[PDB]
């Protein structure tokens, strides 16, 4: 039905910043709420953000609050989340998320559509002064 | 189709207002005419039963969105047109927060060449001394956003959007917004994609109206949907 794309991943060092997009093709995109996950290997896909039809309520996993923010553009078929105060724990495989809105809230779980995912990786090097 | 037909010029309106609030009873009379081409409407509104208990920015919501005007690639989720002439049948709930609630019930339909919106209304739990009826409202309006989804389990569309109304001290007071609307005439109609209303509103008076009363000029655009 949907297809998502995602893209912006790529290395950063630890306190650097990355925003992901996950683009949206097939049925209307204001139709679905859209949510991140992300994964380390072999662990289970766990939530990271997820918004509303609307844009105007947005969930975060408490190890996220204040460092990421969702969001989207319904005009462009795309969903956003700006990654800032990187951390080497935030090193993951990140896969969005789609779900036709019952409502108008954002949800945590019960997503139908996935993308591949595009793989972030926060480097925890520390300089040797 | 037929329905968006009847919306190529300007349409003349009425509105007709029932209304209970804390047992206050009053009846509001309207008048005006809407151009859904612009996405534009002009209302005047006047109490016929005296001082209005409530402020008027209070029903500026309940006092016609067959007139938003639609973008040519949008317009196949135009459900309020659609329903016409024989119309819809809107409700609401209102909750002012850490206040009272005012319920909606109004019917929507062409009587002749004429748009007619008829409702009643009852308000209840408000506090006497609070900024609904302690008049603290600026006589004002903001832009809001009225998004849309399809209720395909009751053959219409169920509205949700929060009003903000500027107080006379600087602050502001959310008014939690919750629609349905259900089309008057039997059979299934065709239901939209998830958008929204762009909606912006300005109250004005008459000088020389003596007359409690408002003045209304809305222009509504919908949106939300790719181009
Ligand atoms: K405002
Ligand atoms: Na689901």
């Amino acid at each position: 039905d949907v297809q998502l794309v995602e893209s912006g991943g790529g290395l950063v060092q630890a306190g650097g910043s990355l925003r992901l997009s996950c683009t949206v093709s097939g049925r209307t995109f204001s139709n679905y709420a859209m949510g991140w996950f992300r994964q380390a290997p072999g662990k289970e896909r766990e939530f990271v953000a997820g918004i509303s039809w609307t844009g105007g309520h947005t969930l975060y996993t408490d190890s996220v609050k204040g460092r990421f923010t969702i969001s989207r553009d319904n005009a462009k078929n795309t969903v956003y989340l700006q990654m800032n105060s990187l951390k080497p724990e935030d090193t993951a495989l990140y896969y969005c998320a789609a779900d036709r809105a019952a409502d108008f809230f954002a949800q945590r779980d019960e997503y139908d559509y996935w993308g591949q995912g595009t793989q972030v990786t926060v480097s925890g090097l520390e300089v040797l002064f | 189709s037929k329905g968006e037909e009847l919306f190529t010029g300007v349409v003349p309106i009425l509105v007709e207002l029932d209304g209970d609030v804390n047992g206050h009873k009053f009846s509001v009379s309207g008048e005006g005419e809407g151009d859904a081409t612009y996405g534009k409407l002009t209302l005047k509104f006047i109490c016929t039963t005296g001082k209005l208990p409530v402020p008027w920015p209070t029903l500026v919501t309940t006092f016609v969105q067959c007139f938003a005007r639609y973008p040519d690639h949008m317009k196949q989720h135009d459900f309020f047109k659609s329903a016409m002439p024989e119309g819809y049948v809107q409700e609401r709930t209102i909750f002012f927060k850490d206040d009272g609630n005012y319920k909606t019930r109004a019917e929507v339909k062409f009587e002749g060449d004429t748009l007619v919106n008829r409702i009643e209304l009852k308000g209840i739990d408000f506090k006497e001394d609070g900024n609904i009826l302690g008049h603290k409202l600026e006589y004002n309006y903001n832009s809001h956003n009225v998004y849309i989804m399809a209720d395909k389990q009751k053959n219409g569309i169920k509205v949700n959007f929060k009003i903000r109304h500027n107080i006379e001290d600087g602050s502001v007071h959310l008014a939690d917004h919750y629609q349905q609307n259900t089309p008057i005439g039997d059979g299934p109609v065709l239901l939209p994609d998830n958008h929204y209303l762009s909606t912006q509103s300005a109250l004005s008076k008459d000088p020389n109206e003596k007359r409690d009363h408002m003045v209304l000029l809305e222009f509504v655009t919908a949106a939300g949907i790719t181009h």
